[PDB]
Order: C-alpha cells, then structure tokens, then sequence
C-alpha cells in the first residue's frame, strides 16, 4: 500500500492551485510593466517639447 | 507494510523551513532618486579673452 | 544505432555555431576600435573649427 | 547623447556672450531623467527573467 | 553664498 | 595685475592640496583596516564634470 | 555700495554668481 | 567586498573641478558587480552540497 | 534543532505493531514549529542590526 484516493485528490488540488496562482502573479506584472512604459515616454516627450 | 517512508522523496504538502548561515540578500533594495550634479559641464578651450 | 547517429549530428550543429560566434566577436572589437577614432577625428576637427574666429 | 552634444555646443561660444537659464537647467533635467530611466529599465527586466 | 543665519 | 594672478595660483594649489591629502587617505586605505564600513547604495552616482 | 547690494542678490540656498571681492572673476 | 565599497566611497568629497570619472570609477564599479555575480554562483553551489 | 529533528527520525523502525502515535511526536512537531518561527524571528533583528 503506497496511497489513499483522499491523499491522492489532495496531492493534484495542491498542484493545481500552485499553477494557478502563479499565473495570475506572472498577469499582474505585465500589467505593471506595460503602465510603467507608456508613463515614462509621455514624460520625456513633455521635457523634450 | 510500509513505503510511504521510501516515497517521502517528494513532499506532498510540505515546504517548511530550512537552514542558513549565508543570508546576505542581493545588495539592491528598491531604488532611490539620484540627482545631477550642481554647476555645468566645463569641457575645452581653443583661444580666450582678456582685460590686461 | 539511431541514438548514435541523432548525438553526432548535434555534435556538428554545434560545432559550426561556435566558429560563427567567433567570427561574430572579432567584428564586435574592430567595431568599438573604429568607434573610437572616428569620435576623436570629431572632437580634433571641432577645435580645428573654434580656433577660425581669431 | 543628442543633449550632450547640446551642451558641449553651447559651451563653445566667444567671450562677451555665456549666459545660463532654463536651457542649461532644463538640458541638465534632461539629463538626470535619462538616467533614471536606464536604471529603472534594468530593474524591470530583471524581475520579468526572473 | 551664505547668510550668517543657517 | 600681478597679485591678482598670483591669487588664481595659488587659489588652485590650495583646491588642489586638498585633493592630495583626500588621496593619500585613499592609497594608504589597507584591507582589514578601522575606518571600512558597510555603507551602500552610492555606487551608481554621477555628479562630474 | 556695489557690495551691499551684491550680499543681497548673492545669499540664498539657490544658486551663486561668483562676484568675487576683488581679482579677475568668473567668465560665466 | 566590504573593502572595496570602502575605497570607493570617500572620493566624492572632492572639490569642484578636480572631481573625475576616472578609469578607477570605471574599474571599481566592474569589480562590484562581478564580485556580485561570484557570489550567487557560490551560494547556489552551497545549496547543491 | 538539528539535534531535534535527528532525534525525531529513528523513530521510523519500530516494527508491525507498538509503531504508536504518541505525545512525543506531537510535542516533537510543535517544537520544530516553534524553533522555525525563533530563528526567523532573529533573523529579522539582525536586518535592524
């Protein structure tokens, strides 16, 4: 005997959500990333202008 | 009877805590506004002027 | 036998992106060397023009 | 390296005539915000490798 | 440059 | 006319002086010595002409 | 005369025109 | 590395125009970050072993 | 806590039946919790130092 269906279920849950969560982080940043771009062009256009 | 002892090589759950003597963390933390620097540029020189 | 045969021909893959990478460097120093005179013929031929007020 | 050329320029100038304003002040701005920008560039693309 | 008070 | 260059001169050898001495306390700086710190962050500074 | 004011012009924590007492001053 | 910070700190103090960007700026800050990269590489073989 | 968690393991060989769960285990599990959250704890006191 290695496992039990319950421990097993739980086991791919975990995985799952570890996936999921990650996801949405890696989302979050581009997010971020791609705002903080846009800002720093317009500013330098101003100064410049 | 028992191999769950020999098939702890991966955690199912577990992460917990480990063990270090070495933190010392990337030397960068978060970033600070520089500043330019006070006066202006001198560079060189072909011919100059005077009042003798 | 077809193991063998699929390492030999990464082997060579391999082997030719090395040489092209070395190639690809030498012209990388060259470039910054010439870089690097041009800007000094600029910065001489720019007195050379500052001095032609006198 | 436009506005350092700028202000090299204006530098060269004959004696009665060195004046300094906004030009040179907002060049110089010019300047530190370039900086700024390089630094937070790399930090960006560091945390996406990672 | 300076004043006395600072 | 005479005093006021020899001002300029010797305006520098002072500006100057005072560099050395910055400098010699900077060669003889000697590792595992008393005055290193920990400091950080001033590294990428640039205020130079 | 000059003097006083130049101390008044020249004093502040913003920026300084070298007007010095005497001897050649700054081109700038 | 604590020395070498060191070294580098004071020579912002110097007077106006003797103030350089000199090769030895040049070579301490690529001394800093190469000592940096030495040491990610040596922690991650630590934790190998 | 090395010695800690060593002394939990052997733990691990007792034959078919006495293998027992027991207030040793329990106590042993909450120490090594514990012991954790210290060492993090200093850790954090050392950043302020």
């Amino acid at each position: 005997s290695a496992s039990t269906p319950e421990t097993w279920a739980k086991f791919n849950h975990d995985n799952l959500l570890r996936a999921e969560r990650e996801r949405l982080a890696s989302v979050n940043l581009r997010k971020l990333i791609d705002c903080i771009l846009r800002d720093t062009a317009e500013d330098l256009r101003l100064q410049c202008d | 009877m028992e191999n769950v002892r020999r098939e702890a090589t991966r955690p199912s759950v577990p992460s917990g805590t480990l063990e270090l003597y070495f933190p010392d963390h990337l030397y960068r933390n978060d970033y600070v506004s520089l500043e330019g620097p006070r006066w202006a540029p001198a560079i060189k020189q072909a011919v100059r002027w005077k009042f003798t | 036998w077809d193991e063998h045969d699929n390492r030999t021909r990464l082997a060579e893959r391999i082997d030719t992106v090395n040489r092209w990478k070395e190639t690809l460097d030498k012209c990388l120093t060259d470039l910054d060397a010439e870089i690097d005179s041009l800007a000094q013929a600029k910065e001489s031929a720019e007195q050379n023009l500052q001095a032609k007020n006198l | 390296s436009i506005a350092t050329d700028n202000l090299q320029c204006r530098e060269r100038r004959q004696h009665p005539d060195l004046v300094r304003d906004y030009v040179e002040v907002e060049l110089l701005k010019e300047t530190e915000l370039i900086r700024n920008i390089q630094e937070l560039l790399k930090r960006t693309i560091g945390q996406a490798v990672d | 440059r300076y004043t006395p008070d600072d | 006319s005479d005093r006021s260059a020899q001002h300029e001169l010797e305006k520098d050898l002072s500006d100057k002086q005072a560099a050395l001495r910055i400098d010699d306390k900077c060669q003889h700086l000697r590792n595992t010595s008393e005055g290193v710190s920990y400091f950080r962050g001033v590294e990428r500074v640039d205020a130079t002409v | 005369p000059r003097k006083e004011y130049e101390v008044a012009c020249n004093t502040g924590a913003y920026t300084s025109s070298g007007l010095a007492t005497a001897g050649f001053r700054t081109a700038k | 590395l604590k020395v070498a910070q060191t070294r580098l700190d004071e020579r912002t103090r110097r007077p106006n125009v003797e103030l350089c960007r000199d090769m030895a700026q040049l070579r301490l800050v690529n001394e800093v970050y190469e000592v940096d990269e030495t040491i990610q590489t040596l922690q991650q073989r630590l934790r190998d072993s």
